[PDB]
């Protein structure tokens, strides 16, 4: 009974992420060793004519972006466990998330080492113009 | 290709909004197409789900820089034989709102204690993975007859992780720097681990040099055997799966083989014992 959410590929990043006292640099450290990226993502097929914004609540990617699920690019939507934050809540599931296509081969770690410009709501260097 | 680690136990016939879906995998068909997903203005996110997330099926062979090994080969665990604890898990069933998975009923050791706990899950919402009490029966009784009363008698896992740390600290104090979790066909032991364990690089205790075994989640400390006083977390434990050593029955039949003095009383600790038992006249005799 049940459906797999699961491919095999992805049970020793999310086994040895899901044991970690810090899954962060667990995650950073498995990449870091040689490991492969986290994959089985929800990449979505756009128009790639959007707003280009990191965060979005409809699929933003403009012709540099890749649109993805939010949850599906969190290390701890990914893993199962507690969120960081001090509300135990997250800010990638429920919405979309616009990753450069350069760095769309690794989204969850993408997510992970990168923060969003409160200002122009694009990822900081990628391209924040401020 | 699909693993059974982190499984979806719901009965919910509907896949995920992509938004929410961990994976590709469990995104709803309506949202599929050319191998891709699409977002479909109209359709929302669903605000109210719970769905029973599996814990059965991790592999701990990772190989990280200053990330010690949780299983070992028979020869290490041979030098640590003092740090030996056989460990054996009673499940019980997921039922009602989800059906799939096995939760950890009465944890067994070779020290002789049982533990029961209520029975928990991981359970994905809307927001987050809520860890927290799930419906569950006993397994299709006849030898698990003696499980039906202790689905009442369960500890909060907060209060069993505190007591695992408590029992392991006072039992191995004195014989070894760390734990050898001894083990028969492991995966049920080792999805229960995740309740109680943490792991990370080499630590030394807060209150002195010797290595950390123990972590706290309340002061994010570590503390060795001898400091770990209030401390919930199992930190960097060790492992090996007897099952695993070249052995053609069960385990009560293999024990039996070298050892007249463990009768089977049908519980988790007296499997336990009987794995360390079986582990010790394997590795030692002859
Ligand atoms: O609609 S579907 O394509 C996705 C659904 C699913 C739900 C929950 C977890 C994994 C998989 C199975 N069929
Ligand atoms: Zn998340
Ligand atoms: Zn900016
Ligand atoms: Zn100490
Ligand atoms: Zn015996």
């Amino acid at each position: 009974a049940g459906n797999a959410t699961e491919v095999p590929a992805n049970s020793t990043v999310l086994s040895f992420c899901a044991f970690a006292v810090d899954a962060a640099k667990a995650y950073k450290d498995y990449l870091a060793s040689g490991g492969q990226p986290i994959t089985n993502c929800v990449k979505m097929l756009c128009t790639h004519t959007g707003t280009g914004q990191a965060i979005t609540v409809t699929p933003e990617a403009n012709m540099d972006q890749e649109s993805f699920g939010g949850a599906s690019c969190c290390l701890y939507c990914r893993c199962h466990i507690d969120h960081p934050n001090p509300k135990g809540f997250c800010d990638l599931k429920g919405k979309y998330v616009q990753i450069p296509t350069t760095c769309a081969n690794d989204p969850v770690g993408f997510t992970l080492k990168n923060t969003v410009c409160t200002v122009c709501g694009m990822w900081k260097g990628y391209g924040c113009s401020c | 290709n699909v693993t059974g680690l982190f499984k979806d136990c719901s009965k919910v016939i509907t896949g995920l909004h992509p938004t929410q879906a961990p994976t590709h995998l469990s995104v709803d068909t309506k949202f599929k197409t050319e191998g891709l997903c699409v977002d479909i203005p109209g359709i929302p996110k669903d605000m109210t789900y719970r769905r029973l997330i599996s814990m059965m099926g991790f592999k701990m062979n990772y190989q990280v820089n200053g990330y010690p090994n949780m299983f070992i080969t028979r020869e290490e665990a041979i030098r640590h034989v003092r740090a030996w604890i056989g460990f054996d898990v009673e499940g019980c069933h997921a039922t009602r709102e989800a059906v799939g998975t096995n939760l950890p009923l009465q944890l067994g050791f070779s020290t002789g204690v049982n533990l029961v706990a209520v029975p928990t899950g991981y359970v994905d919402t809307p927001n987050n993975t809520d860890f927290s009490r799930v419906s569950a029966k006993p397994p299709p009784g006849d030898q698990f007859k003696h499980l039906i009363p202790l689905m009442y008698k369960g500890l909060p896992w907060n209060v069993v992780r505190i007591k695992i740390v408590q029992m392991l600290s006072d039992t191995l104090k004195n014989l070894s720097d760390r734990v050898v979790f001894v083990l028969w066909a492991h995966g049920f032991e080792l999805t229960s681990m995740k309740y109680f364990v943490k792991i990370g690089p080499e630590r030394t205790c807060c209150l002195c040099d010797r290595r950390a075994t123990c972590f706290s989640t309340a002061s994010d400390t570590y503390a060795c055997w001898h400091h770990s006083i209030g401390f919930d977390y199992v930190y960097n434990p060790f492992m090996i799966d007897v099952q695993q050593w070249g052995f053609t029955g069960n385990l009560q039949s293999n024990h039996d083989l070298y050892c007249q003095v463990h009768g089977n009383a049908h519980v988790a600790s007296c499997d336990a014992i009987m794995t360390r038992c079986l582990a010790v006249h394997e590795c030692f005799v002859k």
